[PDB]
């Protein structure tokens, strides 16, 4: 545990990636999560809300 | 059926052609939630609740 110093970085800012990536799961209120599947599913108006 | 006691035909391992459904003239209500009634043939489901 020496080098705690760098590492606490390194480590930090792959947390702060993992959670950015991770936060593209989120539905958000929305029906689905992946963009793809609503666009697939449904027509603009309902598709934009 | 009646209302009370509606019928349930699960719907599987099938090809299911949506078109024929919506652009018939028999049907006064064709109303969709949730996915769009023109998109419909382009879409795969596990499984339909007719």
């Amino acid at each position: 545990s020496a080098l705690g110093k760098l590492q606490d970085v390194v480590n930090q800012n792959a947390q702060a990636l993992n959670t950015l990536v991770k936060q593209l799961s989120s539905n958000f209120g929305a029906i689905s999560s992946v963009l793809n599947d609503i666009l697939s599913r449904l027509d603009p108006p309902e598709a934009e809300v | 059926a009646s209302v009370y006691a509606w019928n349930r035909k699960r719907i599987s391992n099938c090809v299911a052609d949506y078109s024929v459904l919506y652009n018939s003239a028999s049907f006064s209500t064709f109303k969709c939630y949730g996915v769009s009634p023109t998109k419909l043939n382009d879409l795969c489901f596990t499984n339909v609740y007719a």
